[PDB]
This record gives structure tokens, sequence and C-alpha cells, in this order.
RNA sequence: CGAUGUCGGCUCAUCACAUCCUGGGGCUGAAGUAGGUCCCAAGGGUAUGGCUGUUCGCCAUUUAAAGUGGUACGCGAGCUG
RNA sequence: AGCCAGGAUGUUGGCUUAGAAGCAGCCAUCAUUUAAAGAAAGCGUAAUAGCUCACUGGUCGAGUCGGCCUGCGCGGAAGA
């Protein structure tokens, strides 16, 4: 996409984090509070499956809202949280590890229907492929 | 710059120019690329 | 040659005036004639202004397009004026206006001033700045930039004056 | 304009289009960020599946070519943006009235409803075939004197639906 | 030079196994970037009028910071060969620089496992390699890290969420020497910089952070 | 070859510009300090001593600079030998 | 040619690693949407997030972009 600056989706793990890493200079750039957000993160540990990795879209005023707004967990994040691989290949599709049926690849459409501009369910699977593939692990229904 | 009998051009904004007789070319990649009096 | 063959059409307000090669142009708040016409036979008509090549000149469209450009631009001129932020920047730099001179601060035992030729003004919202005001599209750009040639300004902290906003070289190379 | 085959497969999208078109609709666009067409094609997508479809490349002297209707209610295709957007079966003015209801953002906007494939009509209100398509104007406000025939319906909505 | 570097430098039986000097950069522990250049090697007697022609191509050994000296471990003509190389080393100048010799060739030996050999606290350190294993490097560099410096006043830095700036100089320039975040993003921190880093830093950031000077 | 005196020095200059400085600019691996090149520039100016017949070369100390080369290897109807 | 606007979802690809994700790398780099958009052509950031084209709609209204051959010319080209 793009990269100077602009709004803050934060690639946050539920539960609590809050140094640096995701909200510290990284949520601290934008001077965001650390406590009542992490706060309303850890209000949302509820929900998300508890310790989850997991992009935030914060809202902000111009006063930088505390608000949150949870995204789905990514597809390729799905699938390493799926063979269980802790290490994807350093090439992928080229090098592999292991492989996932297709079944997971529907439950992801499934949830990853919130960010696919497919205009069916196979197409927003596909591009699930498209990152199926693309960590390496094997496709397979 | 130089005076390189030969000219060519050393980037994509590199462009032939002519001034007075003289066949001049600049860039702006970095200036130094400036052919000149080939 | 596009733009050549382009008329220029005369605005109300403005008011165009043939005579001979040259073309005086009464307006808002300017009035006159940068052009020259060589060759081109460039003419008044309702608004409607002439162009096209005249004898044999091969300049045709060259120098004749020139004119509209020219003269499309004067008369935008006689409405009026252009180039401005004429920025400098850097510690212990400044600037004034009096009059037509303008003062500049740039490291130099002699204060820095130079009087600008008419048709032309400027301000100063702060020191850190020059705005520029002129009747004719040329002269002023061209003195604004003379205006910087003091001090072109210096790659490894931008000091210098910088005509208008214009990112220039930014090199780091043999510091500390 | 581009090549032969893909302006003549367009051609051939918006007249196959047309006798499918159970409802035309036009929009002009401007800012064109991506998430219009996205939005549409949740508009035109699962939300409700297909039943409007998203075109570009939009000319006096292209969209002409398009229709036996020709330029009626269709002229006004052609400059600026045109994301032109006709609607199918199963949806006889679903996504028409959608437009200017959802409309806000100098896009999705019903041009005061400009259908072409049976309205025959522009910058004139057309929210009645979207006014059709219900029930709830024909069962309880009128006591049934809708839903009981169209000699009712004749009889009945002449201050609802033009009849 | 190819094990450290890296780099491609043939090298054979014959005499004259390289010409022209070599610049290759290498890392170091305590000032990071660190230029090479391999010299050609040297025999008895070798003629005068050569090294009058060839001051230019060691015009870089004279200044160098130090003198790295291997030595073959197969020949007994060992101690003859230092005294050959002292011999033209006498010409050149720069006698003067501190050295550092290695015993390649350790292979045939097994002298010893590779070690860190003080000749002294000053270092001017046998050490023991065979340099197509080149077993022995790690000692070659850290016996270095001893040998080239001057500050190592390390400091515990630490910030507050404000850090990302920190760990963004330390990998800009040299090294944290260790990173570990703690509560609230107060954040704590080792490094250890030669002092021109000190006070570039001291100056263009605002160190009120205050562990380094 | 019915004669055109030959090396070095010594009085004396003369031009070229293929620049030794000073003069004006391009880039720089141009922080500034400085350089390096390149361009433009011929206005003027550009080391006494040691050693040797020397030109050189070497050496000691200078100066902003100790530029090149042409000119019967400018200069013996001016000397020097 | 310039000009109006879009520049997309997977997905900051996996690996790397403080951090890499269109732009420390690495190898994969697909699938989607659409006229349109590359897991990328350039800038940027410690990194994150901007910035521009590639892509296209619209615009505007006739020509337009090149290689080849070829006469005749410029540059190279300083002296006593």
């Amino acid at each position: 996409a793009k990269k100077v600056q602009a709004y803050v989706k934060l690639q946050v793990a539920a539960g609590m984090a809050n140094p640096s890493p995701p909200v510290g200079p990284a949520l601290g750039q934008q001077g965001v509070n650390i406590m009542e957000f992490c706060k309303a993160f850890n209000a949302k540990t509820d929900s998300i499956e508890k310790g989850l990795p997991i992009p935030v879209v914060i809202t902000v005023y111009a006063d930088r809202s505390f608000t949150f707004v949870t995204k789905t967990p990514p597809a390729a994040v799905l699938l390493k949280k799926a063979a269980g691989i802790k290490s994807g290949s350093g090439k992928p599709n080229k090098d592999k590890v292991g492989k996932i049926s297709r079944a997971q690849l529907q439950e992801i459409a499934q949830t990853k229907a919130a960010d696919m501009t497919g205009a069916d369910i196979e197409a927003m699977t596909r591009s699930i492929e498209g990152t199926a593939r693309s960590m390496g692990l094997v496709v397979e229904d | 710059m130089k005076v390189r009998a030969s000219v060519k051009k050393l980037c994509r904004n590199c462009k032939i120019v002519k001034r007075d007789g003289v066949i001049r070319v600049i860039c702006s990649a970095e200036p130094k690329h400036k052919q000149r009096q080939g | 040659s596009r733009v050549a063959k382009a008329p220029v059409v005369v605005p109300a307000g403005v008011d165009v005036k043939i005579n001979g090669q040259v073309i005086t142009i009464k307006g808002k708040n300017g009035e006159l004639t940068r052009t020259l016409n060589d060759a081109v036979e460039v003419k008044h008509a309702d608004n409607t202004l002439t162009f096209g090549p005249r004898d044999g000149y091969a300049d045709g469209w060259a120098q004749a397009g020139t004119a509209r450009a020219l003269l499309n631009s004067m008369v935008i001129g006689v409405t009026e004026g252009f180039t401005k932020k004429l920025q400098l920047v850097g510690v212990g730099y400044r600037a004034a206006v009096k009059g037509n001179v303008i003062n500049l601060s740039l490291g130099f035992s002699h204060p820095v001033d130079h009087q600008l030729p008419a048709g032309i003004t400027a301000e100063c919202p702060t020191q850190t700045e020059i705005v520029l005001k002129g009747a004719d599209k040329q002269v002023i750009g061209q003195v604004a930039a003379d205006l910087r040639a003091y001090r072109r300004p210096e790659p490894y902290k931008g000091k210098g004056v910088r005509y208008a906003d214009e990112v220039v070289r930014t090199k780091e190379a043999k510091k500390k | 304009m581009a090549l032969n085959l893909q302006d003549k497969q367009a051609i051939v999208a918006e007249v196959s289009e047309v006798a499918k078109g159970a409802l035309s609709a036009v929009v002009a666009d401007s800012r064109g960020v991506t998430v219009d067409k996205m939005t549409e094609l949740r508009k035109a997508g699962r939300e409700a599946g297909v039943y409007m479809r998203v075109v570009r490349n939009t000319l006096l002297r292209r969209a002409v070519e398009g229709t036996p209707f020709e330029c009626l209610k269709d002229a006004f295709v052609g400059p600026t943006l045109i994301a032109y957007s006709m609607e199918h079966p199963g949806a006889a003015a679903r996504l028409f009235k959608e437009f200017a209801k959802a409309n806000a953002k100098f896009e999705v906007k019903a041009a005061a409803f400009e259908g072409e494939l049976i309205p025959a009509s522009q910058i004139d209100r057309l929210a009645t075939l979207p006014t059709y398509e219900e029930a709830i104007a024909r069962l309880m406000a009128t006591m049934k004197e809708a839903s009981a025939g169209k000699l009712v319906r004749t009889l009945a909505a002449v201050r609802d639906a033009k009849e | 030079f190819n094990r450290i570097t890296e780099a491609r430098v043939y090298a054979a039986d014959q005499l004259f196994a390289t010409l022209d000097p070599t610049l290759r950069r290498i890392d170091v522990a305590d000032v990071g970037e660190t230029v090479l250049a391999d010299t050609v090697g040297f025999i008895r007697h070798l003629p005068h009028d050569l090294v009058a022609a060839f001051k230019a191509t060691l015009q870089e050994t004279r200044q160098a910071t130090l003198l790295l000296h291997v030595i073959d471990a197969a020949d007994v003509r060992v101690q003859e060969n230092i005294e050959a190389v002292n011999t033209v080393l006498e010409e050149i100048d720069a006698h003067e620089i501190p050295t550092l010799l290695v015993m390649n060739k350790i292979d045939m030996l097994e002298d010893f496992e590779p070690r860190i050999d003080r000749d002294e606290e000053n270092k001017p350190n046998r050490v023991w390699l065979s340099a197509q294993t080149g077993a022995g490097i790690p000692q070659l560099f850290q016996a270095l890290t001893e040998r080239l410096s001057g500050e190592v006043a390390q400091h515990t830095l630490r910030l507050p969420p404000q850090e990302g700036r920190l760990r963004s100089r330390f990998y800009q320039l040299q090294a944290i020497e260790k990173e570990w975040m703690e509560e609230d993003g107060s954040v704590s921190l080792q490094v250890r910089m030669p002092i021109v880093d000190w006070r570039r830093l001291c100056k263009q950031e605002p160190a009120l952070i205050d562990y380094l000077i």
C-alpha cells in the first residue's frame, strides 16, 4: 500500500501488551493512551480467543480517540493457527512443511468475508488459496 | 560532470538537450550525470 | 502548433488593443506589451486573437504559439499577479521589506539588500518569508529567483533562500 | 476504443444484459474509491446476491452502441465517471431507490431515478417502481385494496403509484 | 582474508598468490565497520627498487592502524620468515605499529585448540589458526575486540514508551548490548559505544534519558 | 664539407597554452578545513644554497608558485672554455 | 500530451527480525475485484503508517509512437 503516517491499524496480541511492541512507540506515535485502550482491548480479549494476535483499527478524533475496532485474524494466520507449524517455509510453495484441508479454508472465507472483494465465497476461499499456497502449506480439501 | 566524447544517459529522468551549438544533457537523479560537449 | 492556433479570447474586463506587431493590453491593473512579433500576424477581432504564421518563417508556430502564450500570460497578468512564497529558512536568517528595497540576513557582515523594479511589491508575513506580487508573469518570478540568487540553499541543512517550495538535494556524506 | 474484441464483448455485455435488464439504473460517479464498487459488490454481492451489475467505459460514443432504446434515458450515460448499473430479475426495483437513499458521498445516487429498461424516464421521480415490489402499502393502508388483483389495484393507489 | 571476508580471493601454492591490494569491510564488536586490504606475500631479500616502486601499494599499510600478521605452521622457516618480514617492514616505516601474530596452519600441527593467547595485557598475540579451516577465528576477532577501543563505560539505558526511537538509534548505529522491555513501557537496555557516538547522540537527542554522556 | 663553431653556465628575452599560483565556474567519496578532477582562463608573477663541467638527479631551507615547451636543443661577429 | 478521479481484499506472503510488511533481506508473490491497481516501478519510516506512476474511468478532439534505410550537416577538433 502506502508507507508514511496515517491511521494506525495495529497487529495487537490479545491479553496484556502495554509496553512498546504493540502500543508503546507504536501506539504512542499518535500519543494514544496505553491504559484504558489496553483496558478497552483487554475488555475485548474476552470474545476473541484469549491471547490471539489480531489487527485493530483505532478510531481517533482530534483528541485521538481511545476507541478500538476489531478485525478478523488473517487467513494466513488462520493457517499458521491451523497446521500448527511454528515456522513457515523460507520458500513458500517451493519449500513446504505440511498441509491443510479446504474445509478450514471454507471456514476462513466464512470469517474473512469481512475482508473480501470477491463476488463469491469460492472466490473468497480462493483468495484464501492465494495465501494458502502462498505460505508453502500444501493445499487439499 | 564531464566532457565524455560519448554521451548517453544515466537514469530514466535523463534527457538530451541542445543549448547553443553544444549538445548538453542532464538528469536530476544526481547532477553528476551532466554529460556535455559530446 | 497546438496552442499556437488555439484562439486566445479576450475577457471583457480586459481591453486588448492591436498596434502594429505589438499589442497594448490595458487591464484590471496591468497594461503593457511584453510581446513583440517578428513574424506571426497576430490580430484582434471580437476578442479573437489571430495567429498562424504570416509569410514564410519556419519560426511560424514557434514564435506564434510563443506569442499567444505570452499575451495570454500577459492578459492574465493585467488581471493579476504571480510568484510567491520566496522562502528562507535556517537559524539566524531573516528578511524584511521597505519601500522597494528588501532586507535579508545570511551571516554576511554587510546586510543583504536589493530594491525591486516596479510592477511588483512584497510583504513579510514573517522575516522567514517574502511574498511577491507582480503585474507581469515573467519578470516577477525571474527577479524572484534573482532574489534567491544571493544564496542558493546549502545541501547539508537547506540553509539559503529557497525559491518557492522546491524540494532539493539532501545528502549526508562526510559528516561525523 | 480499446482492442476490438474488448469493445465488442462489451457491447455484447450491454445488449445481452439489456434483454436481462430487469431494471436498468444509472449513477454518475467521481471520487471513485475502490470501496465504491465493493460496496455495490456487496450490494450486488452476497448481501442479496447478484441482481445489479457495474460497468465503466461509458460514452456518448459508447453507451448508445448498447441499446435499441439507444440514448433514450441513456444519453445521460457518457460524461464523467459512469459506473452504470443494471439490476437483474427478482429485482424489479431493488437497488434502484437504494442509490439515493444510500446517497451522501457524491456516488450511490438515484439521479432522480434513471431506469431505462421499463421506466422510460429521467430527472423525474421513479420511486414508484420501487414503491411497487411490496405488500404493506397494499395490505394495511388500503385494507387489502391492491393485493386483491389488478382490478382493485386499478381502483386504489391513484394516490400511491400512478394507477 | 577469504574466510574473514566471505570474499573471493584465490590462494594456491604458488608465490605471488596475491597481487593488488584488496578492500572489503568487516564486522568488529567495537567499531562495527572495519576496512581490510590484503598485501602481496613476501620472500627473503625482495628487491630494493621493487619497494621503491611499491610504496604506492603499501601506502595503505603505513597508515594502517594495526599490523595483523599471519605466519605459517609447517615450515621450520618460522623464525626466519619473521626475520624475513621484519626486514622489509623496517625499510617501509610504520613498523612502530601494534601487531597481531597468527600462527596459522594449526591443522598440520594440532598445536592446540584455538585460543586467546595474551602475550600480555598488551596483546601482540600469537593466534592459533589453520586458515583453510580457519577454525581459530573467533578468538582472533575477540582478541581484536580487546585490542582496538577507548571507552567501555557501558550504560544501562532506559525509557518509558518513548524507546522505539532508542532501539532505533541503537540498531541505526551500532548496538544495544541488551534489549529488555519492562513494565508500563519503561524499558531497560545496555549499550556500549565509542564516545563520539555519545556526544553526537547527547546533542541530537534530548538525552534526558541520560545514561549515555 | 671551396667550412653552417659543438655541451654546460653567463648577460638577454620570446611565444605557445597541453595551467605553477593568483582569477571564474561543474561535480565530489564538497561538515567546515581543505583537497581531487574537470572546465575556463596567457594579465602578471613564478628559490637562493650544498654536490659535482654539468643539463639532471639528489640534499638543506624557503616562497603563493618554484608550470611546459617551442624558438641552428632561442643566445660564442656578447662573453664563458 | 497535459487535465478530472480512483488506486483496491486476501495480505504488514511466508521466512527475517527491534522491525519488514509493495520498498534489511529471503523465497514464494497468488487469489480476488474491477475500467481499474504490481504482494510492486520510485520516494519515505528505526518500524509503523504518506507520497507517484504502472492500471483505468472521465476529460479533452487528430493525428500519434518508433525502428530501418538515406543526402547534407553539428559534437569530438590544442601550438609556438
